[PDB]
C-alpha cells in the first residue's frame, strides 16, 4: 500500500533530534522509513544531493499537497534578513514558509524549534525564534526536549496516521501523554524529598544511596515531561536523575539554558 | 571553464555548499562554505565555568559527548584539578562506545550510497552473492536466505512508486563499479549496521543517563554514584548490564565493517591515487588511565611533509609546543578580525557581506599550526600510530590489506594511504581498535572498585578575583578537538572552540593557502557536471560536520 | 522380564516417578506417580472470591497466567458478570503470547535431547548441514558460518571437562537415529529458540506487569488503564511497543519450529505407530471476542472412540453437557474419599500410606468424562479442530505433511496422528495458529479504542447470604483446565482445580481403568532397561506438569 | 577455563523461580550455563534422568566438596516425616541437608524457600518451612519475591564469583542492593499519595491518569524490594503499579498470601 508522506527541514539544528530516531525501537528507524511513512525529504539520509534533491523536494510538495506532515528541528534566525542559515542560496525561513503552505500537520521537534532553545539563549546572536513565531497562522504541535525521547514524536505521528487527528494537547500545544505532568509530580525520589533526605555533592553518602537531587539544582519541580516514567533508550532505569545528575530543565522555556545547573528550582 | 555549485551537500551533518571550477572534465579549483551560524561561543560567555559543558555539548548531536568532555577538561585545566581514575574509566567507556556508533553510521548510512547502486542489487543472484564471501568473512548473516529477504524489501519499495530518500539517486552512473551481487551484500550490511550502532548507544545511555546528549559529567569528575551494595545507583547489576552490550559489538565490527572496507578498496583502486588534502597531520593522545589526567592508551603526535620517520610525539594534554602553535584566521571568513589569533585571545565578531570568490565565502574559520595547514581525523590518527610503531595498529591495517590482497593480488603501501580510500581505512582501523579499549576500561573499573576505591568527584573552588586560562584536548571521531576557556572574576570572559571539521573544511587562510577539503578536490575527474558524484565521494571521506565546524 | 523405576523424570515441570514391567524387551504394564503435594485448594478456602486468582496462579510457574485467568473466570461465572470486550482482548493477547513461549521451550529445552545426540554434532560438516535445508526452509540463520560458531561452542564445553547438565546423557544409544549434520542443526535451533521465547514473554510483561506471575487481572476485567492521551498508563506509545514484539515471533515459529517438527518425524517414522494414550479426546473453545463471555476464535468439542465424523461441538463455557460429565476419583490416589466426585462437591483429604502396585501410588486424582478416560492437550485440540472442518488447521497440518513428503516420499494420514509424534505435531500446529490470534486481537483492541470504548472493569458485588457455584474453563498449553468455586455467606466454601496434566497423568481410576500416560507406554520397545530413553520419549510428548497435576 | 559449580534442588516449587532465568538478559540463561557457571544439577534442563542423574549429583557433591553454590526453590515440608515431597524414594529435606554439608554458599531463591511463601499460607497443610529453618547452623542468603527479578539472584552469584564473598546483607540476610528500602520510599506515585490523588476503582478517572494505588490495597508501604527501580523484564516501565495494579506484598512475610488484595497497608 501507499505510505503517508513526511518532509523534514533542519534550520539552526545540531542533528541530535534526527539522531534520537537511531535509538528508537517502536518503530526502529529502518521500519519507520520502509513501512510506517514515506520520508520524501531528509538531507541527513538522502541518496540525492544538490540540484537533484531540491527538484525532489519541489516534486513532493506538488504531488502530496494537503497530505504531508512537515517536521522542523532547530531555531529559525530572523536577524539581518535571514542570512544566518542559507540553503541553495535562500534564507531557511523562506523554505519553511513555502513548505508550510501545503502541510496537513506541522511539528516542531525539540526545544530549539518549540521555543528557541539553546540557540536563542544569552544575548541571542542570530535573533533565533521558534517555528510557531514564523508561522503565526498555523497550529504548530510542539515536542520539546534536547532532544525528546524519539517515541514522544513517533507516537504523535502514529496518532495522526491511525486515528486521523493529533493527540490531545496542552495550552503550549504539547501532547498530554508526554508533557501533561511535572517531572517532580511523578518522580521516584519524591519520598526522599519529603523526608529531607538530600545529596549535597556528587559522591557523598546520600548521593550513593539514591537520595533526592533538589539541593544539587534539580529542575524537576518546574519542568513538564515524561523523563521519570518513559525514561530513555528502552533498556530500563535510564534517565538523568536515576544516573545521579539533577534535571536541567531542557524541556522548559526559561529553565534549561537560562538557570545554572546548581541554581535551585521554585517548588509549587 | 565551467562553474558548478553543490548546495545542499546531503549525507553529512549540517549545512555545506561546495563550488568547483571544472576544466575539460577535471576540477581545477574548489571552495568549501559553511552556510549556518549560531554563535555558541558567545551564548556560553558570562556564565559560571561549571555550566559550560551542558550548553556547548549542543554544538553537535552527531558527535554528542565530545564537546561536553572537552569543556569539563578545559575548566579542570584552568582550575588545576586532577580527575579521579574511576571518573576517567567512565568518561573513556562513553567516548569509545559513542565513537563506535559514529564510525558505523558514517560508513553505512552516510557514505555507502556514493559507492553502491540499489537498482543494480535487484539483478543480483542471492546464492552467488553468498558464495563470494566464503573464506572472506565468518559473519553469521551472509546466507542466500538473508540476501533474498533484503532483495524482496528493495523490490517492495520500488513497486510502491514511493522511493523517498532513495529517489533521483546516481543509479547507472559511470563511476558505479560494483557488480549486482556486491550491491545486494552492501544493502544487507547497511540494515544490519543499524542493530550494531543501537547496541553501542545502549552502553553510552547506561553511563550517561540518555543519548543523544549525556548528562553524567561535572567539572571535577562524574555524577555516577559507585556503590556495589546500593539500591538505585551504579551497582554490580547495572555494571553487568553495561558489559552485556559491550560484548555485542565486536563480531559486526570485525566480520562486516572491516571486511566491507577492504572490498570497497578492491573494486575502486583509483581512489587510492586521489583526494590527498594535506602533507601535515595532527592527533592528540586519548583515554587517560592515571590519577593525574595522563597515561593515555592511544598515542598522539605531529607529522610534517608526510615523513613518519621524523614525527614529533605528543604524550600530554599540557604540551606547551602543541598549545603555542594553534591559531585561527578569518581573512576569507564572515568575521571582522582577520589576522591569525591564538584562541585564548580569539574573537568571533560576525561580518556577513555575501559570497566573493577572492574575499569572504564561509562561516568556518581557518586554523593553522605554526602557520601550516593540517589534516585531522582518522587518517592523521592512523598515520601517527604507525609512526609511533604501535603493533595493534600495524596488525589491524595488515588484516585489511590481507583481504584486499586476496581479492586483487596487490598489497597497499603507506604512500597509497594519503587518499580518499586511505581516510576511510583509517576510520575502520580506529573502530576496530576501540573494541579493545572498551574491554580494557570495563576490566579496569571492576578491578579498581574491588580494591575499595568508590571515588568519582573532586568539588571545585573558583577564585572570585583574578584571570586564569585553561584548554581541554580530545581525540574526537572527526579528529583533534580543543576548547579554550578564560575565567575573570569567577565567570567565563572568553570561550573559543577549535573543532576537527574547522581544520579540514576551513576556507583559504591569511596567506591564501588552501585547506584539506579544497586541496583534496584538485584533479577530481567529473564524468557528468550536472551530477558530480566524484566530488561528493572525496568530501564524504572527511566525515563533514558543519554544526561542529562553525558552532 | 524385570521391573524398573525412573525417578526423577527430568526435563518436565515438577516431581514425577514412572515404573514399568518389561517382558520380552517391551513395556507390559506402567505406573505414573506424582510425588509432591502442597494443598493449594485448602490454602485458598475461606477467603474473599476476589483474592483467589493471586494465590492459585502459584499452582504453576511454567503455565503461569493460566490458573490466574481460570480463577477470575470461575468467580465471574458464580457472580453472573459479563467481562468488558477490551478486557477480553488483553486477556487473549497474554494467553496467546504465553502459550507461544511455552510450546517453543517444550520442543527445544525439554524434549529435543530425547532425539538429538550433542556428541555426534562434533562430527558434522557445517556446509553439508546448511545444504540439507535448501528448499525446505527460508530461515536467515541456517548458514555454515552460524553452524560452525555453534559447533565451536560445543567443542569448548567438551574440552573444559565440565559438561554439567549436558553430562552422562544417552550419547550413542541405538534409538538415536539423526546424522551428525542434523544433530548440529538441532543444537543451533535450540540456542535460537531462547531468543524467540524471550520476545514472546516481553509481550506478556507489557500487559501483565511482569512474568512469571502476571498482576493485571481482576474479578470483573483487568487493571490496565486505557487512555491514549495519558502519562503513565496504557497509551498509544505502550501499544506500539507491544506490537513491535508481536511482530518478532512469526519467522522463527514458521521457518524453524514448524520445519524441525516435520524433520524429526521423517527420521523417526516408527514413532507415528506407538504412544496412543486414549480413544476419547476433549478441548474447550478459547479466545472470547463478544461482550458476554463468548464468540470464541478457536472451537472445542468431545471425540468418542476416535470418530471425528460424529464428535459433539462445545461452543459455550456454560455448556451443561460438559459441566455435568466431569468427576474425579481417589481410589488409587493418596486421599481418603474414593468414589467419583463432581468438583463442586469435591474433597481433598490427604491419606498417605506408601506405594502399593494395586492400591494407592500417586498424589494425582483420576478424572473421567461420563465415566470414560480422556486425553486432553494439543492432540485433542488439533483433532477437534479437524472434526469442526477448520480450514486454518487443515492448511497448517498440510504444510508439515508436505515437508515430510519431500523428505521421505511418504504421506501422513489422520490414523498416524494418534501417536507420540502426532501429539508433538498438534503442539506445533497450535503454536503456528496462535500467531494469527495475536495479530487479530491487537487489531481488534486498536479498532475498539478508536470507536471511543476505553472500558476495562465492572466492579463486582458479592451477596453476604446464599450459595453460588461457578466454573471457569480455559484451553491451556497442556489442555482443558477448569477451576470450580462455591461461594457461601460471602466467602469461598469449596475450591477444586481439575488440571490438564491431572487428566493425562492420573493413576488407575475407580473401575481400575488406565489413564493416558500409563496406556501410552504399553508396547514400548526398551533396548537397555538400565537406560530407558524410549519410555521418556513417549512421556515427554504429553508435556508433563506435576505442580499442575497435583496442586 | 574452569567455571564455578552450582547445584539446584527444587522442593515444593512451582518452577517460576527457574522460569525467571529465561527472561534474564545479563546474563541470558544460555550465557549463564556455557560461560558464567557450571550447572552441575538442575532437573528442568538435565539430559540425564533417573539413576544416571542421581549418579551425577553424587559425583558432583564429591568432586566439588567445599566449592559449590547450593540453590533451593520451594518450601520444605516437615509434616508426617517429610513424605509430602519424595525424590528417588527419599524426603527432599534429606537431599537438601546432604547437599548443604559441602556447600561454599547457600541461596534461598523466592519467597517459598526464603520464608515459606504461598505453600506455608492459610492452615499450612504440609508443615512447609523455609530453607533457613531446616539448616539452623548455616548462613542462608534470602532472595525473596514470587518470583524475584532474576538479576537479584544473578548479581548475588556474580558478587560471590568476582569479589570472593556475598554482597552486603540486611538483618533478614537479604542483599541490600535489591531489598534495602521500602517500595513506598522509592515509588514514582508518591507525589499523588502526598496530594491525596488516589484511584478508587480500576478504570476510574484517577486510575486512568496514573494516580497512587494506596486505596486499592497497595502494600508498597510495608514491602522491601526494588520493584519500582529495577522493575521487570528489562523493557522499561514494567512493574505491577506501573501497569495499574497495587503491590500485593509478595516479597514480604506476613503481607503477601496473608492480606487481601484490597486490604489497606499500615503506613510508617
Ligand atoms: S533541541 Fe537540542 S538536540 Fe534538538 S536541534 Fe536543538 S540543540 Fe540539537
Ligand atoms: S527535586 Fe528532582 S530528584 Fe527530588 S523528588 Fe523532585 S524531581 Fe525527583
Ligand atoms: S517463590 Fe513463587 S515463583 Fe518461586 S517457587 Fe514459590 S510460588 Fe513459585
Ligand atoms: S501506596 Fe503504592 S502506589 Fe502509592 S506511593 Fe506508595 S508504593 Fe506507590
Ligand atoms: N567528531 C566530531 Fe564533531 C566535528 N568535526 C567534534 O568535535
Ligand atoms: N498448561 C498447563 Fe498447567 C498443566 N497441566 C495448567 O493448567
Ligand atoms: S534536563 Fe531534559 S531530558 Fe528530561 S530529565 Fe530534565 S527535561
Ligand atoms: S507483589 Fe511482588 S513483585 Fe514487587 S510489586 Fe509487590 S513485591
Ligand atoms: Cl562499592
Ligand atoms: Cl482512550
Ligand atoms: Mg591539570
Ligand atoms: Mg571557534
Ligand atoms: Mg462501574
Ligand atoms: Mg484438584
Ligand atoms: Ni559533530
Amino acid at each position: 500500500p501507499q505510505r503517508p508522506p513526511v518532509i523534514w527541514i533542519g534550520a539552526q539544528e545540531c542533528t541530535g533530534c534526527t539522531e534520537s530516531l537511531l535509538r528508537a525501537t517502536h518503530p526502529t528507524v529502518e521500519n519507520l522509513v520502509l513501512e510506517t511513512i514515506s520520508l520524501e525529504y531528509h538531507e541527513v539520509l538522502s541518496a540525492a544531493f544538490g540540484h537533484q534533491v531540491e527538484e525532489n523536494k519541489h516534486n513532493a510538495l506538488e504531488k502530496y499537497k494537503g497530505q504531508y506532515v512537515l517536521v522542523v528541528d532547530g531555531s529559525i534566525p530572523l536577524k539581518d534578513n535571514g542570512i544566518y542559515c542559507m540553503v541553495a542560496g535562500e534564507p531557511i525561513v523562506d523554505h519553511i514558509r513555502k513548505a508550510a503552505e501545503g502541510a496537513a500537520a506541522i511539528i516542531a521537534i525539540g526545544s530549539c524549534s518549540a521555543w528557541g532553545g539553546v540557540a536563542a539563549a544569552g544575548v541571542n546572536p542570530t535573533g533565533a525564534v521558534s517555528l510557531q513565531e514564523v508561522l503565526p497562522g498555523k497550529t504548530v504541535i510542539n515536542i520539546p526536549g534536547c532532544p525528546p525521547n524519539p517515541h514522544n514524536f513517533l507516537a504523535t505521528v502514529a496518532h495522526i496516521i491511525t486515528y486521523g487527528k493529533p493527540p490531545k494537547l496542552d495550552d503550549k500545544n504539547r501532547p498530554t501523554f508526554a508533557y501533561g505532568r511535572l517531572i517532580h509530580e511523578h518522580c521516584e525520589r519524591r519520598p526522599h524529598f519529603d523526608a529531607g533526605r538530600f545529596a549535597k555533592e556528587f559522591g557523598d553518602e546520600g548521593h550513593r544511596e539514591g537520595w533526592c537531587l533538589y539541593h544539587l539544582g534539580c529542575k524537576g519541580p518546574e519542568t513538564y515531561g515524561n523523563c521519570s516514567t518513559l525514561q530513555f533508550c528502552d533498556v530500563g532505569g535510564v534517565w538523568p536523575v536515576a544516573i545521579g545528575h539533577p534535571c536541567y530543565g531542557c524541556n522548559e522555556e526559561g529553565i534549561g539554558f537560562h538557570k545554572g545547573i546548581h541554581q535551585l528550582a521554585n517548588v509549587e | 571553464s565551467q562553474r558548478i555549485t553543490i548546495d545542499p551537500v546531503t549525507r553529512i551533518e549540517g549545512h555545506l555548499r561546495i563550488d568547483c571550477e571544472i576544466e575539460n572534465g577535471v576540477v581545477s579549483k574548489a571552495w568549501a562554505s559553511g552556510t549556518m551560524w549560531r554563535g555558541m561561543e558567545e551564548i556560553v560567555k558570562n556564565r559560571d565555568p561549571r555550566d559550560a559543558w551542558m550548553i556547548v555539548q549542543r554544538i553537535c548531536g552527531v558527535c554528542t559527548t565530545t564537546h561536553a568532555l572537552s569543556s569539563v577538561r578545559a575548566a579542570e585545566s584552568a582550575l588545576n584539578i586532577d580527575v579521579p581514575v574511576n571518573a576517567q574509566y567512565i568518561r573513556n567507556i562513553i567516548l569509545a562506545a559513542h565513537t563506535t556508533h559514529d564510525h558505523i553510521v558514517h560508513f553505512y548510512q552516510l557514505s555507502a550510497l556514493d559507492w553502491v547502486d540499489i537498482t543494480s542489487a535487484l539483478q543480483a543472484d542471492p546464492t552467488k552473492a553468498s558464495e563470494m564471501l566464503k573464506g572472506v568473512s565468518t559473519w553469521h548473516l551472509n546466507s542466500p536466505e538473508e540476501f533474498t529477504k533484503v532483495q524482496n524489501k528493495i523490490k517492495d519499495l520500488v513497486a510502491s512508486g514511493q522511493l523517498g530518500i532513495f529517489a533521483n539517486g546516481y543509479w547507472g552512473h559511470p563511476a558505479m563499479k560494483l557488480p549486482p551481487e556486491v550491491n545486494l551484500i552492501a544493502v544487507a550490511h547497511y540494515l544490519q549496521a543499524l542493530e550494531c550502532q543501537r547496541d553501542a548507544n545502549r552502553v553510552v545511555a547506561l553511563l550517561g543517563g540518555k543519548t543523544p546528549h549525556i548528562q553524567n559529567l561535572a567539572v571535577g569528575g562524574v555524577a555516577n554514584p559507585i556503590n556495589l551494595d546500593g539500591l538505585g545507583v551504579l551497582n554490580l547489576e547495572r555494571l553487568m548490564y553495561i558489559k552485556s552490550f559491550i560484548d555485542k559489538l565486536s563480531d559486526f565490527v570485525e566480520q562486516v565493517y572491516k571486511v566491507d572496507t577492504a572490498v570497497i578498496a578492491a573494486f575502486y583502486p583509483e581512489w587510492l591515487t586521489r583526494g590527498k588534502g594535506a602533507v601535515n597531520y595532527l592527533s592528540v593522545p586519548e583515554f587517560p588511565t592515571d590519577s593525574k589526567n595522563g597515561s593515555f592508551l592511544f598515542p598522539g603526535g605531529y607529522i610534517e611533509n608526510a615523513d613518519l620517520s621524523s614525527y614529533r610525539p605528543i604524550t600530554s594534554h599540557s604540551d606547551e609546543y602543541l598549545i603555542k602553535g594553534i591559531q585561527e584566521s578569518a581573512k576569507h571568513s564572515w568575521y571582522k578580525d582577520e589576522a591569525p589569533q591564538a584562541p585564548w585571545e580569539g574573537t568571533t565578531i560576525p561580518a556577513y557581506d555575501g559570497w566573493s570568490d577572492d574575499g569572504k565565502y564561509s562561516w568556518v574559520k581557518s586554523p593553522t599550526f605554526y602557520g601550516k595547514t593540517v589534516e585531522v581525523g582518522p587518517l592523521a590518527n592512523m598515520l601517527v600510530k604507525l609512526a609511533a610503531g604501535r603493533e595493534s595498529t600495524q596488525n589491524k591495517l595488515n588484516e585489511i590489506v590481507a583481504i584486499y590482497q586476496k581479492l586483487t593480488g596487490n598489497t597497499l603501501e603507506v604512500a597509497q594511504l594519503h587518499s580518499t580510500l586511505g581516510r576511510i581505512i583509517g576510520r575502520t582501523v580506529h573502530c576496530c581498535e576501540l573494541q579493545d579499549i572498551l574491554q580494557n576500561q570495563y576490566s579496569a573499573l571492576i578491578t579498581n572498585i574491588g580494591k575499595g576505591d568508590h571515588t568519582t568527584f573532586v568539588k571545585p573552588n573558583i577564585p572570585a578575583t583574578g584571570e586564569f586560562k585553561g584548554v581541554g584536548f580530545l581525540e574526537a571521531p572527526k579528529g583533534m578537538l580543543s576548547h579554550w576557556m578564560v575565567i575573570k572574576d569567577g565567570i567565563i570572559s572568553n570561550y573559543q572552540a577549535v573543532v576537527p571539521s574547522t581544520w579540514n573544511s576551513g576556507p583559504r587562510n591569511f596567506n591564501d593557502d588552501v585547506g584539506p577539503y579544497e586541496q583534496s578536490l584538485v584533479g577530481t575527474p567529473v564524468a557528468d557536471p550536472n551530477k558530480p558524484l566524484e566530488v561528493v565521494r572525496t568530501i564524504h571521506s572527511f566525515d563533514p560536520c558543519m554544526a561542529c565546524a562553525v558552532h
